[PDB]
């Protein structure tokens, strides 16, 4: 079963990825830049909430119909937060695709840019070495405690290191060379 | 001017898809013109004792 | 040209092709010659008496053969089936005197890959879409392989003034050198030449 | 890679066998082995020596490197180096486990040698960990490893290529 | 907002990473085809409408239904190839006929896929060489030994080993036999390797 | 894993003796106000001097905010401080010139530079101590230190100003008598068949002797090859008053 991969931390979404579909639909807040018929009207000036894809989709660089702003969670009051100590903080009470979200809004060229893609590298190279650890070392015991916080990316990360682990302990244990059925188990 | 114009063409786009005086070596005669560079010019600089 | 280098060369294809994240060129001469070796050991232990010992020795080596071939064929196909119109078009574009990266029998089943496909989704869904909407482009849809991933390796001959890029600012890039019996970490993107020409080895 | 393919690989290392009976010369697609004389030793593949031994048709002698006076000396000049040493056979560690599970009533001293090889997997497997996190700690480009054998890598490596490809999309991003 | 009625073909999926096929939902794919029908319908008006009377601002409205279009083909694409990956996979698991339980969850014209498909598959397998090629969806796994012993978990029907020889697969009989006979057997469920 | 990928050189320690010459190139502000800040420097060691007895935490904890308010080197630093290093080196050049003027004002700025010197050696830590004297020319090598115990017993038993913890912490090794000159001739302390157990500040001692001695030729030549370079002299009156 061969998963269409995301594309979110690259200049583009994978078309048919589901993750990207359902990331896309967050929304972000905005400033209406020239008035709007039949939706009766929309004045220009208004402030609105709309989904990622629809914010995109009418940002055109004249910036004729509508003005874009950064969510709370990635201005500098927050990025000064994560700065302290990456290891606590919640990426999954933080939207669950923290860095696919965050490298999708350089598209808007925000004069943040330059802030935003530091704050993302050492977030990341902050929390390494507890997703290697835990995942590696974690031997058939209740991972939930230490899977709680992980963001969707991280989350695959912690799955393979288990997965690497689990291979080497049936191999030692000689379980390697039976034959089983796959997932048709379900039947 | 042309950024009206790029407008109204996305907008026309939109809306419609809903529907001599010295010479020298006998140069005379001859054709002047070069190969515009495509040929395999090169340039260098020469010096002494730099 | 022995048989010994023979199955050491299909052994050899066989890890190159498992860590490349493309499909890499193809190899008939190899395919055609174990295919007949593993014919005529057949027919060779058909007609000897079946209860003697060296014959379950013979059979013990047939089937740690047949193995490394079938392996080998399979995880060709997956790139096949998950990346049909580039390698479709890439043949399409190819100038002569290179090689090609499908053999005549997986270009026919890419070809036939391509038609099936399509023909499913425009008689389920296209066909009632709005008159604008009833065109959409697999070439666009379809993702492409990703030649920065990280692999390991290990060289077999010597190899000069290889340049490496970290980040992508001239500032920082340098040159380094391969020796002999070395092995490394490394983007595949660097050293895709030297898998294709046989001077590296992805483990 | 799976474990199972390592071990398929692992098994092509030659051994010697004493036989207890009598067989030609036999030509295979990847040599010529043979003649097999009742009492006297000849030099055969591992899956072929390990299947001869269940089928109680031969006997197995341990390789030159299966010694506990070689094998210390090894783990102590491993623990002290600051890097990977060099090692008595790429295959170390399955060779270990398919001969001292089938032929232990062959092979003196068997429950002392499980212990040394033990201690040095323990021990590379601790400097490959320090390397992955000073790999990304430095956010360095390229590393080199001239004495990891197959198993060692294919163990750990999965996660750590995956974690870095990540990585080096997130410090380009700025220049498309 | 415009998206939601698409959402749940693609939210579906999303809940079951195993690769199990879950039963085709009609009612929504229809609902999608009728919802983007009544937008054109829409939007032509209104272009018609601003062309006719010479009117700009209009435009922006009209660029607003254009992109809701696309975002809802998008969803209903996405969804219809992730199920052709699922029905992919049964044919490398399992084997060339399906179970009678598990073709109830497809459609019609997903069943003319998957018997195209393995037309061409079978096609090429039988042309890799030699005479009728090699079968490559055998040998799954490295090879250790020629024979294994095999005990049946179900009352199953005669079993042909060699021209007229056959055994019968009564329930906890077992049997001693070369590993390349009894392999798809075992990775369909009805027989256990023991020991 | 092993891993893949310039004015360190010039002063490895914030100590130094000028013994290479800068080849490079000055602003005319920069010589001047390089010098003149020194011009100070110097006046205001001996106004501490008169503020309260040498040497003493007062003198170190006012002298430490005089370099940092002025930007010369220091006790050494591991970032950038090859900047105010050089810095001293290249305006103690230009000092040789302004006080050869007079050899009691020679005397004057040698006399706190000595002072400087003994407050920079006082300050100094062991790694220091340890790398300079090898790094030096100074290398004064040590002999037999295990013996240094019988002599914890004899020097406490033969002197005064000694004790068993400076045995250790005034790290004691054996040079010569004569490396402790007035300790000989002033027989106050045991030194014994011509060997002297000796800490670093005898060492200090030599070295503020070898600096006075190569300073007064470099003034020599200061007063007698200079006359080539003086096509600019404006400063001289405005230094010397």
């Amino acid at each position: 079963y061969f998963r269409v991969e995301s594309g979110a931390l690259g200049p583009e979404e994978n078309f048919l990825s589901l993750d990207d579909i359902l990331m896309s639909h967050e929304k972000l807040p905005v400033r209406t830049e020239t008035a709007m018929p039949r939706l009766n009207a929309v004045p220009q000036g208004s402030k609105l909430e709309l989904p990622l894809w629809l914010a995109k989709g009418l940002f055109d660089n004249k910036r004729r119909i509508l003005s874009v702003e950064l969510p709370k969670i990635y201005q500098e009051g927050w990025r000064t937060v994560f700065s302290a100590d990456p290891n606590v903080v919640d990426l999954h009470k933080m939207g669950p695709h923290f860095y696919g979200f965050g490298s999708q809004l350089l598209h808007f060229d925000s004069p943040e840019n330059a802030d935003i893609s530091q704050s993302l590298l050492q977030t990341f190279i902050g929390r390494f070495r507890r997703i290697m650890d835990s995942s590696q070392n974690a031997y058939n015991e209740d991972t939930s405690a230490l899977v709680a916080r992980l963001d969707e990316m991280e989350r695959g990360l912690f799955q393979t290191g288990q997965k690497g682990l689990n291979d080497f302990q049936c191999w030692e244990k000689g379980q390697a060379s039976q034959i089983t059925a796959s997932n048709l188990v379900q039947n | 001017i042309q950024e009206l114009i790029e407008v109204e063409e996305e907008e026309e786009i939109l809306l419609n898809s809903y529907t001599v005086v010295t010479s020298f070596g006998l140069a005379q005669g001859v054709s002047w013109s070069g190969r515009g560079g495509a040929g395999n010019i090169s340039l260098k600089v020469l010096g002494c004792p730099e | 040209l022995t048989p010994a280098e023979l199955i050491e060369r299909l052994e050899q294809a066989w890890m190159n092709e498992k860590f490349a994240p493309e499909l890499l060129e193809s190899k008939p001469e190899i395919v055609e010659c174990v295919m007949e070796q593993l014919e005529h050991m057949e027919e060779n232990l058909r007609r000897a008496k079946r209860e003697d010992l060296k014959v379950s020795i013979h059979q013990m080596e047939m089937e740690r053969i047949r193995y490394v071939l079938s392996s080998y064929l399979r995880c060709r196909l997956m790139k096949i089936e998950k990346f049909f119109p580039h390698v479709l078009e890439k043949e399409k574009t190819r100038p002569e005197g290179e090689p090609s990266s499908l053999s005549p029998e997986e270009l026919a089943f890419a070809r036939e890959f391509m038609a099936n496909t399509e023909s499913y989704l425009k008689n389920v869904a296209l066909k009632h879409m709005p008159p604008n909407l009833q065109k959409v482009d697999l070439f666009r849809a379809v993702p492409k392989p990703d030649l920065d991933s990280y692999v390991f390796l290990r060289v077999r001959e010597r190899q000069e003034n290889i340049l490496v890029e970290p980040d992508t600012d001239e500032q920082r890039d340098y040159v380094i050198d391969l020796e002999k019996g070395s092995q490394h970490l490394i983007r595949y993107k660097t050293i895709a030449p030297l898998v294709a020409s046989g001077a590296v080895q992805l483990i | 890679m799976d474990a199972a393919e390592v071990e398929f690989l692992a098994e092509k290392e030659l051994v010697t066998i004493i036989p207890n009976f009598s067989l030609d010369k036999i030509y295979l697609i990847g040599g010529d082995l043979g003649p097999f004389n009742p009492g006297l030793p000849v030099e055969v593949p591992l899956w072929l020596a390990i299947n001869l031994k269940q089928r109680q048709k031969c006997r197995l002698l341990p390789p030159e490197w299966m010694d506990v006076e070689k094998l210390e000396k090894m783990r102590d000049h491993e623990r002290k180096e600051e890097t990977f040493t060099p090692m008595p056979s790429p295959y170390y560690m399955e060779l270990t486990k398919l001969l001292l599970n089938h032929a232990s009533d062959n092979i003196p001293k068997a429950d002392e040698i499980r212990t040394l090889v033990k201690d040095m997997w323990d021990t590379r497997i601790a400097k490959l960990r320090v390397s992955a996190d000073s790999f990304v700690r430095q956010q360095e480009a390229h590393a080199k490893l001239d004495n990891l054998t197959l198993m060692e890598i294919n163990t750990s490596g999965t996660f750590l290529t995956q974690a870095l490809n990540h990585m080096y999309k997130l410090r380009t991003n700025l220049q498309p | 907002m415009f998206c939601e009625k698409a959402m749940e073909l693609i939210r579906e999926l999303h809940r079951a990473p195993e690769g199990q096929l879950p039963a085709f939902n009609e009612d929504g794919l229809r609902q999608v085809l009728e919802e983007m029908k009544a937008l054109y319908e829409q939007n032509q008006s209104d272009v018609n409408e601003a062309k006719s009377g010479g009117r700009s601002d209009l435009i922006p409205t009209i660029k607003f239904r254009h992109c809701s279009l696309l975002r809802n083909r998008r969803c209903t694409v996405a969804y219809l190839y992730d199920r052709l990956l699922r029905i992919r996979a049964l044919r490398w698991e399992y084997g060339s006929v399906l179970p009678n339980a598990l073709r109830f969850h497809m459609a019609a014209e997903e069943m003319e896929w998957f018997n195209n498909y393995k037309r061409s598959l079978a096609t090429y397998m039988r042309s890799l060489g030699g005479d009728e090629g090699l079968d490559i969806t055998q040998d799954m796994k490295p090879p250790k030994s020629l024979y294994i012993e095999v005990r049946c978990l179900k009352d199953y029907g005669e079993f042909e080993v060699d021209d007229g020889t056959s055994v019968l697969l009564k329930k906890n009989s077992q049997h001693f036999l070369p590993r390349w006979k009894c392999e798809q057997l075992i990775r369909q469920g009805v027989l256990e390797h023991i020991l | 894993m092993e891993f893949s990928g310039q004015r360190n050189a010039s002063y490895p320690h914030c100590l130094q003796f000028y013994l290479q010459p800068p080849s490079e190139n000055i602003s005319l502000i920069e010589f001047e106000n390089l010098a003149i800040d020194r011009v100070k420097l110097l006046k205001s060691v001996e106004n501490l001097g008169v503020s309260y007895v040498k040497g003493t935490e007062q003198y170190q904890s006012k002298l430490e905010s005089e370099l940092r308010k002025l930007k010369f080197s220091y006790r050494e630093n591991l970032e950038d401080e090859y900047e105010p290093r050089r810095r001293d080196h290249i305006s103690h050049f230009i000092l040789r010139l302004a006080y050869c003027q007079s050899e009691e004002l020679r005397r004057w700025f040698i006399q706190q530079e000595m002072d400087l010197l003994r407050f920079r050696f006082s300050i100094l830590p062991k790694d220091k101590i340890q790398d300079f004297l090898k790094d030096s020319q100074l290398q004064f090598e040590a002999i037999s230190d295990e013996e240094k115990t019988l002599r914890e017993q004899e020097i406490v038993a033969s002197s005064p100003s000694l004790s068993g913890l400076k045995l250790g912490f005034e790290s004691i090794y054996k040079i010569p008598f004569a490396d402790a000159l007035d300790l000989f001739r002033g027989r106050k302390v045991y030194l014994e068949d011509g060997f002297a157990y000796v800490p670093l500040k005898d060492i200090v001692a030599i070295i503020l002797n070898e600096f006075r001695a190569k300073l007064s030729k470099a003034l020599a030549l200061t007063a007698r090859s200079l006359p080539a370079v003086q096509s600019d002299e404006r400063l001289q009156p405005l230094l010397n008053h």
